[PDB]
């Protein structure tokens, strides 16, 4: 509201400033599903690997079981894709 | 005309020049007292003895300069225009005419 | 608001003389609720580009919680009704 | 959080006598309230 | 007046004139006062500026 | 490790251009005397000073004008830092192609859940830690996938930033040794992309990235631009939003001051979280939130327009999503005017974007391969150019 | 030398570690302020 007349001394105005109160104020990808199924199969494989590691089983048998589980999960996904 | 009413610098110049003309009139009387020279001194038409000045400014006429008394056979009666009206009439703008 | 007015200390800066400069470009500013002149006075070095001969003022004081007693025969030390109470569940050490 | 040892200084005690003008029991309750507020914030920083 | 300067400026016989057409106007509301001139196209009799 | 952030931004320049050296020297002294200040030189050439509040920047500009530089410094209107985020899942798996057209990078963007970003910023999750500890933390707190938890590659823009780059590919389709050799530069491009960001090159927060199969990585890549270009387009098609800092308003003061706090906070896009009495005093405490860009002059207005005397404390609290859509082209704002409720984000993005020296449009085609851009135009996933 | 002080100036707080001109004019501290003092305990042992 700093508008007009730095001093009223020069003019014969006495510059009382007003607000001008008559102024108008403003008025799905199937690839994502395939990736989710692959992630679920990988999560199942990781859970099986963690269960094998918790039981103290050998690494080769755990790897073979994980490969068999991954193949079974892929076959199940291919069978139940429809 | 309408180009003149829309120029702020021109309106400021008109206000200052009208003030300078009235200041010349006041200096001719060795005074600059604002109460000594009401708007009736300048803007009364020449027929009533006034100066007959026209205004392009916006000048208030106070309610203090709105009273007149008359001595009739029953005594003194003070008449007043604008009974209980807190607004003041303004000097007309020439651009409106 | 309510204060005096003086002549301009520096009669130099005026936006009409300055042409279309890059720093104060009109639509590079992200206008919000408008800054008032009291905010310009309170923080003169942040809100003015040429704050020459400005004086930094006292920022704040601690709030005075003293209230003068209306009743003429109350003691000097009393729990006033305008003072919010302290409850037993307000203190409440939550873990001990 | 930075595991810096902390001590408490309750300041401006004269206010309890001269500004609030509350009786000494209520001044105790105000002090205990401020102390338990500090301890509440300390506990809320590290729970348990 | 060009692709990206929509105002026409001149001065004549005392009057400083800025012509703005009613085609390249960003102002959807018109603050038309007595000073502002509606320039009428005769072939359509339509206020175009 | 400071416990608040400098989210108030002021652009400065010299008034006399020939004294542009001296102010810079003074700016250096500012950076030596104020620990939480950050100084920057933009691409546009204006100088940027970032501090915490009105009083902080008032003191800093006093020290710059009167103590160190000893000149007259033109100072712009105060503005805020901005960040960006994404709202929902990725519409398309997006890929980057090298100029030799061998390496192809396929990636998706995700909004991170609430609690991860503040945990990375607080140091609860360390990238220097062994990945088993990080995986255990994510499993025990947010219940992620174990392969996903072990496949979290990096944090960005730095090792403390709230952006996560993570593998989600399969070993059956992508070999791992070439994956690592490209993954080094992938982390570098991730760091530079999340440091810049696509919208206004404001550093971007709270995003997760999943690597995707079919992405093939042949021999050698010394460049960084293509993966980050695709990654910015992944910000574009994940419905990005703008984010602004948020002060926490704290008042002590009487009841009329409380009512005035509701009034002014209602007028300044602010909320009142709580209100109550301070026990044992005639004072009342009001806690709330305000945007930093809407808090300019808030303390002065609240201290003046009140019968009693109100004290105000404004502390940086939050990063919050700006209301509105940043990519909505039809939302326009008049000059001299404040943006409306839904055009706020668009106005912020446009003016922050060309304050920093860019084009007026968020260039989709400049951040895409031509074949992928034409394919997405034909598929309808992108708007009309 | 504080008792050789007249007017409103003798009612001012000393504020020894506020030395910035901003600190003097704003009436608040803006900078950290170190001192090293010799203070005595209850038993009489001076510590630094």
């Amino acid at each position: 509201d700093n508008v007009g007349l730095p001093t009223p001394r020069g003019s014969g105005t006495s510059g009382y400033v007003q607000r001008n109160l008559a102024h108008l104020r403003p008025r799905p990808d199937p690839g994502l599903l395939e990736h989710d199924r692959k992630r679920e199969v990988e999560v199942k494989v990781f859970e099986l690997r963690d269960k094998l590691e918790e039981e103290g089983v050998d690494e080769e048998e755990i790897e073979s079981r994980c490969s068999e589980l991954r193949q079974k999960l892929l076959a199940e996904m291919e069978r139940n894709k429809d | 005309r309408e180009a003149a009413v829309s120029t702020v610098n021109l309106l400021d110049t008109i206000v200052k020049c009208e003030t300078k003309i009235q200041t010349r009139v006041k200096i001719g009387l060795n005074s600059k007292m604002p109460s000594r020279f009401p708007p009736a001194v300048f803007y009364t038409p020449k027929e009533l003895g006034g100066l007959g000045m026209l205004s392009g400014s916006h000048i208030l006429i106070p309610a203090s300069d709105k009273r007149w008394c008359k001595q009739t056979d029953v005594g003194i009666t003070h008449f007043r225009a604008g009974m209980s009206h807190d607004e003041e009439t303004l000097i007309p703008n020439i651009a409106r005419y | 608001p309510g204060g005096p007015r003086f002549e301009p200390l520096y009669k130099d800066i005026d936006p009409n003389d300055e042409d279309f400069g890059e720093f104060n470009a009109m639509d590079r500013i992200i206008f919000r609720n408008p800054i008032r002149t009291e905010t310009r006075v309170a923080y003169p070095y942040l809100y003015n580009s040429r704050p020459r001969s400005v004086h930094l003022s006292w920022h704040s004081y601690p709030q005075i919680v003293y209230t003068k007693t209306e009743d003429p025969e109350l003691p000097a030390f009393y729990f006033d009704t305008s003072i919010n109470p302290i409850s037993s569940r307000a203190v409440a050490p939550k873990n001990l | 959080l930075e595991d810096i040892p902390l001590t408490l200084i309750i300041n401006k005690m004269d206010r309890l006598i001269l500004e609030l003008k509350i009786p000494p029991t209520d001044a105790y309750f105000k002090l205990k309230h401020v102390i338990e507020e500090v301890n509440t914030v300390i506990e809320n920083t590290i729970p348990g | 007046y060009s692709k990206d300067n929509p105002n026409l400026l001149f001065s004549m016989c005392g009057f400083e004139v800025r012509i703005l057409p009613k085609c390249r106007n960003q102002n959807d509301e018109f603050p038309v006062k007595d000073s502002v001139w509606s320039l009428v196209d005769n072939s359509t009799k339509e206020r175009t500026a | 490790s400071h416990f608040t952030e400098s989210v108030l931004k002021v652009a400065v320049e010299p008034i006399n251009p020939s004294e542009l050296p001296k102010m810079l020297d003074g700016i250096r002294k500012i950076n030596k005397s104020y620990p939480l200040i950050t100084t920057k030189v933009e691409e546009s050439g204006e100088h940027i000073i970032l501090g915490t509040g009105e009083l902080y920047m008032d003191c800093v500009l006093h020290d710059l004008r009167k103590l160190y530089a000893d000149m007259e410094v033109r100072v712009s209107d105060p503005v805020v830092r901005f960040c960006e985020t994404v709202q929902d899942m990725s519409a398309t798996k997006c890929y980057a192609i090298t100029p030799n057209k061998k390496n192809t990078i396929t990636m998706a963007a995700e909004p991170l859940d609430d609690g991860i970003a503040q945990d990375i910023e607080s140091g609860a999750v360390k990238i220097k830690d062994p990945p088993r500890k990080v995986a255990k933390f994510f499993e025990e707190k947010y219940g992620w996938d174990k392969l996903a938890a072990r496949s979290i590659w990096a944090f960005g823009p730095d090792e403390m930033g709230p952006n996560i780059l993570q593998d989600d590919t399969l070993p059956t389709e992508v070999d791992k040794k070439r994956l690592a050799t490209v993954k080094e530069s992938i982390r570098q491009g991730f760091a530079w992309a999340t440091r810049e960001g696509p919208l206004c090159e404001e550093p971007i927060r709270n995003t997760k990235f999943r690597l995707i199969d079919v992405s093939l990585f042949p021999w050698w890549w010394p460049n960084y631009s293509d993966r980050s270009t695709c990654l910015l387009f992944l910000f574009l098609d994940g419905l990005p939003r703008l984010m602004e800092p948020m002060y926490s308003v704290s008042m002590t003061g009487p009841q009329s001051s409380v009512s005035m706090v509701y009034n002014i906070l209602s007028r300044r896009r602010g909320h009142v979280l709580s209100d109550g009495p301070i026990a044992g005093t005639p004072l009342y405490r009001v806690n709330g939130l305000i945007p930093v860009i809407d808090s300019f002059g808030f303390e002065t207005d609240l201290r003046i327009n009140t019968p009693g005397q109100a004290m105000v404390s404004l502390v940086f609290d939050r990063w919050s999503i700006v209301p509105g859509d940043p990519l909505d082209r039809e939302q326009v704002t008049r000059p001299l005017q404040m943006a409306t409720a839904q055009a706020t984000a668009r106005d912020f993005v446009l003016k922050t974007r060309r304050r920093k020296g860019l084009s007026e449009d968020v260039t989709v085609a400049k951040f895409l391969e031509p074949e992928f851009y034409q394919s997405l135009l034909e598929s309808g996933t992108l708007g009309e150019p | 030398r504080l008792d050789k002080r007249t007017g409103k100036k003798r009612d001012e707080q000393l504020r020894y570690t506020d030395v910035h001109v901003i600190e003097r004019d704003r009436g608040l501290s803006i900078k950290a302020a170190p001192m090293s003092l010799v203070l005595s305990s209850t038993k009489g042992k001076s510590h630094l």
